[PDB]
Parts: C-alpha cells; structure tokens; sequence
RNA sequence: GAUUCACGCAGUGUUAACGUGCAAAUUACUUGUCAUAUUUGAGUAUAGGGGCGAAAGACUCAUCGAACUAUCUAGUAGCUGG
RNA sequence: UGAAACUGUCCUUAGUGCAGAUCUUGGUGGUAGUAGCAAAUACUAAGAAGAGGAAAAAAACAUCUUAGAACUGAAGAGGAGAAAGGUUCCUAAACAACAUUACUUGGAUUAGGGUGAAUCGAUCCUAAAUUACAGAUGGAAAUCCUUAAGAAAAGGAUUGAAAGGGAAUAAGAUUAAUAGUUCUUAAUCAAGAGAAAUGGUAACAUAUCAUGAACUUUAAAAUGGAGUGUGAAAAUCUACGGAAGAGUUCUCUUUUCUUCUUAACAAAAGUAAAUUCCACUGAAAUGAAUCAAUCAGAGAAGUGGAAUUUAUUGGCUUUGUAAGAAAUUCAAUGAAUUGUGGUAUUUUUGCAGUCUUCAUAAAAAUUAAAGGGAAUCUUUUGCUCGUACUAAUAACCGCAACAGGUCUCCAAGAAGCAAAAUCUUUAGUUAAAUAGAAUAACGCAGGUAAGGGAAGUCGGCAACAUAGCUCUGUAAGUUAGCAAGAAAGAGUAGCUCUGGUGAUUAUCGAAUCAGAACUUUAAAGGUUAGGGG
RNA sequence: GUCAUCUAAUUAGUGACGCGCAUGAAUGGAUCACCGUGAUUCCCACUGUCCCUAUCUGCAAUCUAGUGAAACCACAGUCAA
RNA sequence: CUGUUGCUUAUAGACGAUGGCAUCAGAAAUCGGUGUUGUAAGCUUUAGAGUUUCUUAAUCAAUACUCUCGGGUAUUGAAUG
C-alpha cells in the first residue's frame, strides 16, 4: 500500500546505452528479491 | 425539457439557427465592418429568457 | 436563507411568450399579458409609460401596407 | 492516440463495465483504426479486446462461522447486542406453540382418541396457556383418558 | 397527538471555523427532532391602508412599522458641500 | 514632430476661464509579484501521441493503454425520469481566448451528423378553480351572474392534471448518437367491409351463438389510515447431482470463484391458499375455530358441490412463443450442456378478518347488466405534436465548473435488533479553485499527559466520564396512569461438549435459550453506544 | 431585610417571619405529579478548566517554479518637553 | 583571495546567516558494540478439556512444551570498523 514500504530493499541497476543516441546512457533500476539481508555487500555484478 | 409544444420547439430551433458567425465571404466584402455577431450567446453564458 | 438558499426551487414559469405582442409576458395563473394586454381589444398603452410607447408602435415595424397607402 | 471511443463501444459490444475491458497495449494502431460497433466485434474474435473476470469474492469464511455458529460456538452472552425479544421474538414463539397444541389436539380427535366434548375442554386450556410444549400436553391427554376409564 | 434509533429535517451550544468567506447566513462537531397539529410535488385561490399571520409587526421575489415600477418631479429645504 | 486649414485689429454675441462639490465619465498608480491558487483520503511504473522533462535533481510532467494501489459502498460519487436548460448529445480538425499552474483534455473554437410510435405520453374527461353571448350594475374603465334572470345553452356554455380517470406490445438484435418508436419474429385494440337456445335440485355453467327499440334502475371507473396473520413471485442464503471455464498449489485444500436464463399474448397434463354461497341433516352434555378474534334454530359442525381473488389467459409447476434467441466454454463459420428441492431472511404484490375517527377519507368521460316488450373466419385503414442530452461536488436556480438549494424509480455480501457506524462485490472514478523542498514562531482540525481534581470561570463553557445485552434490585412523590432504563450490583472471550423447544410417519429441519469442563493477554467497547442524584 | 441551613468562608440557593415602596383572586389566587436543546443552586463521578505547561499528527504559515487580486492612500512616517 | 556550488552537510536553521569537510573527500551496505519488545515460521515436537471414525489406529482441538536469552527493530538527530 501507499503508508507502508519494505524495511530494507536490494536493487541492481543496470548502466546501458540509450537506444536513440548512443552518446548517452541511461540507468534501469531493477529488483532483486532475497531472502534475508544478512551478509549482502554492494556487489558489481 | 424533454415535452414541448409544436411551435415552442420552433422557436428554439430558429434560436439554433440564429447562433453563428459571419460567413467568410461576407468578411471580404468592400467597406465590411461586421466581422463578429455580436447577439451571439452560448448556453453557459447567457439564458435566452423564453 | 432569504437569499442563496431560498432561489433553489425557481423552477416553475410564471409568464410565458405572448401571442399578440410576442414577449414573455403572459402570466399563466391571470390569463392576461403584462404587456401588450391580451385578452383586451385595445393595445395596453399608459401616458406614464411614455418610453414604452416609443418601444411598439405605428413605424417600430414593417408597416407592410400603410407604406404603400400613405405614399400613395 | 485516445482509446476513449473504443472503451466505450467495446463495453457496450461486451455487456460490462469500462472497468472490465481489456484494450491490448501492444496493439494500439490496430484498435484505434476500429470506430465503429462492426469493427470492435471483429477485434473480440481475434483476442485483441478481452472481458475482464469479476474479482473474486469467497464466502469461505462466512461458511465456516455458520457451521461454528451451529455448534454455539459465538453465541455467548457477551456477542448478543439485541434485547432478547429483537432475537427471539415472544409473540411468534406463542403462535408456533399456537399451531403445535392445536394440531395435536386436531389430530386426537378427528382419530377418535377424543371426543368432541374433552377436546373442546383441552381447546380453552391450551387457549389459556396450560400447557408448556408438546409432551406436557399429551401427558395430560392421557391422563384424562385414564381417569375417564376408571 | 406514548419512549427511542435510522433515511431525512431544524438550528440549542461551541457565543468553534469563515468573516475582502465554499456561502450577500454557509461548514464541523454537539444538541434536538424524525407520521397524523407529520413531511412534501404540481395545480389553484387571496394583492398594497390590501393580502396572509399557532402573533415575531412576522412574510408578501436578497426590498416591509406599508412591496416593486413609472408619472406628478429638476417635489420643498431658514440646513450641509462646491 | 505634424500634413490642411488658419491668424491679427474693431464692434456684436455667449453653453466663455476650475484644484476641490463622497463632483460625472474614462484611464492609471503605490499597496504588489504581496494576500492567496490548503474541505471532498491518492497517487506510482512502463509505453504511445505531441514543439511541449528538460537537468550540474530544474525532486513537480496534462491526455490515452496496461499493471500496482485506492475511494463512492449499493437511501451510492451507480443505472434512469418530472421541472428547468436548449444542442450542452456523437464524431472529426484545431488550442488565440476560458476552466485562480499547464493541458495534446473539455459541458471551450470551427464543420458536419443526430430525436422514426395505431399500442409510450399530449390530444379525450372532469377536481380545486377559470372564462364567454344575452341579463343585472356602473359617470367611466369595467364589475357581477355560470344556469339563475334568456323564444339561448334530452338538459345545460369555455378552459383547468405529460403525478387523478384512460381501448390496445413484447423478447432479441441494431447506430459514432434513436429506440416499449428502427429490423427479425411473435401479438393486441378500435372503426368499418365480405314468435326468437339448452344443462344443473341449487349456488350456477355453456370456441359468437341462442333477436331485443323507447324509457327506468343498478354496478363498475371510484376511494382513509394503523397493526397482526398468510398465499405467490423475485433477490440473497442453503441441500442433493453435476457440465464448462478460472484462481491457489511445495505447505495443505475431493478445493475457492463464474454460467447453467426466458417476454408479450394464449393453452389447460398436474395441483394450491383464503373468502362467500348451495344441497342433505338438525346442535345442549353446547359446539366450531383464530396469533387475535368471531359465529350458530333468520341455522353451527360434518359430507358433497358452485363461485371469485392470487402482478396475462386460470394462482403455481408445465406447455405453445422457444431455442432457431441469449449465457458459459471449444475449434477454425461450426460444435457441446442449460435437473430437482428448502417447516430460512428481505422486498414486492394480493387476501382475510381486527382497531380508530365530533376525520368517514373526489367527479366525469366511458362500459356492462337488468326490468320492458317496440320491430320482424378473410381483409382495409389508424392522421397531428413530443422523443437527442444533463437531471447535478460541472448541463437546473443562486453573477461561476459556487461545500447552498431542487420532486421521484430500481437497490448485493459481512456484522448487527437495526436501510445505523465500518469493510467489500456489479457499476463509477483516481480528477474534481497548482505543485516541490524545508519540518521555525503564531494558528485551524484531531490527540495524550505525572500528583491534585473546578482551587479556573459570570457560569463545569470546552473536554473528560456513563454507554450494548442478560439476571438481581429499585425510593420519595403521584392526577394511581407514572416516576423507572430510577438509583445500585453481578455476568459477558476462545475451545470441546450436553440438554430444551418440531415435521413427516426411522428420515428431515429452524435459529434461539439454558448448562458444564479446559485455556488465556480475564473478554460489549474496533465501530455504534444513557452521566446520575 | 431578620432567624435557621448549606460552606472553613455565602450580595448566591433553600426553609421560615411579614404594617407588603408598589402581592392577591378567569389582568385569574394557591397548588406540581409526568413533561422541557427553558431560568437557578447543591452533591457523586470524571477530567489540561486550573496549579503550569510539555509534547504528537495532518493542513497551512516559511522558501521556490507558474499564476496573481483587494481594502486603503492630502504629503508622509524616530523621540522628550 | 572571496562568493556560488557539493556532502538531499552539522553542534545551526523560517529564508539569508552561522559551523565543518571537500580526493588522505564523501556516501552506502555489511559487521561488532549498544538499546526496545517478549520467545518468530516449520515439524511427524509432549501437556491438552473433550469428540469422531475405524475397531481401538487415525482424525479434529482454545491453549501449552523442545528447539528459542528466540525472531524482529535499532539513527532516522546513536557509537566502531
């Protein structure tokens, strides 16, 4: 709902290249479901 | 409303008839003032009162 | 509520078109015109209303055959 | 491109609601060319507009209260909010009890167990209330045989 | 022409909000009332020293201890302003 | 600068000199880029269209589709009408102006399109009331009279209701928009055309039948309200058996959800409830019956009959219409299914008696019957007018897209005494006088608080507190009806059980009441919900 | 007004007294049971009314982009005598 | 030199201002310390008032036992790395 989000959330975001111009980028925010939150470092996949 | 007699339905439709503007050709006319009709109403605005 | 409240209900008509004189000045419940004073043979005419005199009269209209007569 | 017109016909082709109808996103040139009743049902047939299904609404647990409701298991003191005549009302109790007693005594009679002047007798006291159900009064029934005989 | 709740309705209190307002009288809670002396639509009748009034000089188109509109009328002013 | 009339002197004449009149009319400043653009819970992501999200976060981005999240909560922010509005209806192009930012949106601009009736209404009748010729009155305008005054009208003239009365139509489909109005199928109505009957004891009955004038009478149209009982239909709920589709599924769930329908008009396999009459018989030891009543020798109860009412024929199931329609699936136009019940709740529509009035709760058009006895199936046509749309937190009235006002119809689930509060399904909408950041004072709206408890104050103003149901208990006073829910006290949850209240003749069914072990965070209190003396 | 009573304290309330400025009998006198969004006083309970203020939330106010009025205004705007 | 700007910056704050760091900067996880609440979800877990079906084994059952001083939260204006 809108009064209540997730404690701590994991996201990867994804830099690629803009389809139109390929001199700029764009991001794409991404959501990747886990378990548990123990043990997660910011990884570079 | 949705009942009306015959010749009241009239006058509402010559109302109708009587809302619109100057026809273009009559703009281009050689000494031609009357560019807008100036009895024009408009449902919202103003009641015609009949 | 004398004011804003009480203009609610001003749904019912109380003059309607005329069908001597053509304004909205017949009254339902009297059966007369305000105006133009229908039902009576004589045009309703008032030397206090000198401004409605000049509003309908001989010449205010087409005069379709007087025209003719006088100029003839 | 506004969809306005195709929602709208498509609901009314559909027999539902706006809120049912299914415009495909992917497909937005093809319904938009459709403005007209003939061309919305021919994009039904091909799957491009679909009717939503109703949301779904279970009577599950309202299923499972009744049955615990049977058992009495909710009927306590403490879950009642109306006087106990708004629940039970007295008067349709006195009529059903009404019909009961004189049934039976109907039943005695037009049998022969009674005659006409002992069941004319139990009529007004059942009338007044002498009798608490159905076993009270045909213990008293057979009581009165019983004295009748002897 | 008993007691209460509800759809509704009114306007007891906050003398709350607002008070160049949502509104030329409204909003929120509280209170009262909520079918027979009840509530309500349409038609109809009653008009100016007249009407209508369970009576407040109340209501009679935001106008009432005498409506609105036009004529007499550029009413008169020993009073005020220029 | 301006581009066509003007000036000096003398007499004459006057609408002849402005800083004020809260002066009149027109224009314009400071205030001032200030006060504001804060009721109606709320928006987010991806994509499309567009000049119109750019960028060192310029943190916000109108319309449309999909997904998420939501609100109105079925006495609605739903689907339709009367009044009022009058083209606001539908579509396309286009955004200068208007909707307190913007708008590709619009009830805004431009151009087209759109309202189909023998059966719905107006038209017909009359109610309160209204208005004529003649007559009466008046100086006059005009007023009175509405059948009384008349050489007028068998009997009394005109108007007066889109909620009163009233000949006759429905289902499916169709349009960008109209549909008891169009199309398919199936009906109904009115006006026309081609010495005079039987049956039953009786109540009464017979696909037209089976003559029935003047005149008269009766009935219908046509009659308050309350409350209780009940017949039938629909909605919801539920029992048995399923057919098709959908949701959940690593934890279970023979599971949870949707569809399984049917018109006007007629038919008569089967079968109801209530009331009133008819025949036989004659009631006392008085009986018959209702929830209540109420009834009987001017004749009860019983048995056998007749009639009427029950949303069209004849009430319900059933049948024709009619499955060929429509709904749910499947295949790529063609294929499948469309049982039977309930001593449950609500709504609707009837019926039967009861209560109440110093209240008795319309008329006519129009129709039928009677008393009387004067006279001797097919087919044609059905004209005039309204019909679009809103009916309101944006189409009506308030200067407006104004939190004000305005008469109605249909009405799901939970829970509950309850159409209450709260949540949800069908339908509607996410926009409705702009947002983003920061999270000072003073505010408006909603709150809590140690110890004390009205010491505050004109005054317990405001707020707090009591609050449902069951059981016990209840004073003074009194018009003897009340006070009284007086006051006051106790109980209440969850789970597992036990017992009482019936129908059909062992099977079936209803929510209601009482009681007992055990457990815990010890139970009306989420919401609704008396402070008392 | 005087006497009681209510309170620690009573221009208040209630019960009495009555030569009553100027009460009094259908201008109705006396009397109150039920009733009252009527006027007044006292108890119980409860509490931010108060001792005596603290603190929480929403909408504003603050700043910014767009948009954007009005009342008022002789000229104006530091004091003492 | 100074100001803007960045840390959606703090010992500051309505806005300005003020204070600190600015590549040995900063920010974020995870992680240990420190706090709050009260013992998570699962099961072939042992107590369970009773009940049902088999024929005496299932099954249903408020609560309750072991795993479990568990699980969850913890700078947002907390302290380390």
């Amino acid at each position: 709902g809108i009064r209540s989000v997730a404690d701590r959330i994991r996201v990867r975001m994804a830099r690629l290249p803009i389809e139109g111009e390929e001199g700029k980028f764009y991001t794409l925010v991404s959501y990747v479901p886990v378990a548990s939150f123990k043990g997660l470092v910011t990884k570079t996949v | 409303t949705g009942h009306k007699g015959f010749s009241y339905k009239l006058k509402l439709g010559k109302k109708i008839h009587q809302n619109r503007g100057v026809p273009q050709w009559f703009r281009m006319k050689t000494g031609n003032t009357i560019n807008y009709n100036f009895k024009r109403r408009h449902w919202n605005r103003r009641k015609m009162g009949m | 509520t004398k004011g804003t409240s009480c203009r609610g209900t001003r749904h019912n008509k109380t003059h309607i078109l005329c069908k001597r004189c053509g304004k909205r000045s017949w009254h339902l419940q009297k059966q007369r015109c305000a105006s133009c004073g229908y039902p009576d043979a004589k045009m309703r005419q008032y030397a206090w209303g000198y401004k409605a005199l000049r509003r309908r009269t001989q010449g205010t209209g087409r005069m379709r055959h007087l025209k003719i007569a006088l100029k003839r | 491109v506004s969809l306005k017109l195709q929602k709208r016909l498509a609901a009314s082709v559909l027999k539902c609601g706006n809120r049912k109808v299914w415009l495909d996103p992917n497909e937005t040139p093809e319904i938009s060319l459709a403005n007209s009743r003939k061309a919305i049902r021919k994009l039904i047939k091909d799957r491009l507009i679909i009717k939503k299904p109703a949301a779904m609404h279970s009577r599950a647990r309202v299923v499972e209260r009744k049955q615990a409701k049977i058992l009495g298991r909710h009927t306590g003191h403490g879950k009642r909010k109306g006087t106990k005549n708004a629940r039970t009302p007295q008067k349709t109790l006195w009529i059903i009890r009404m019909r009961v007693l004189r049934r039976l005594l109907l039943k005695y009679r037009t049998t022969g167990k009674i005659d006409k002047h002992m069941y004319h007798d139990f009529y007004l006291k059942v009338k007044g209330n002498q009798y608490k159900n159905k076993k009270a009064l045909m213990e008293s029934i057979f009581k009165a045989l019983e004295e009748k005989k002897l």
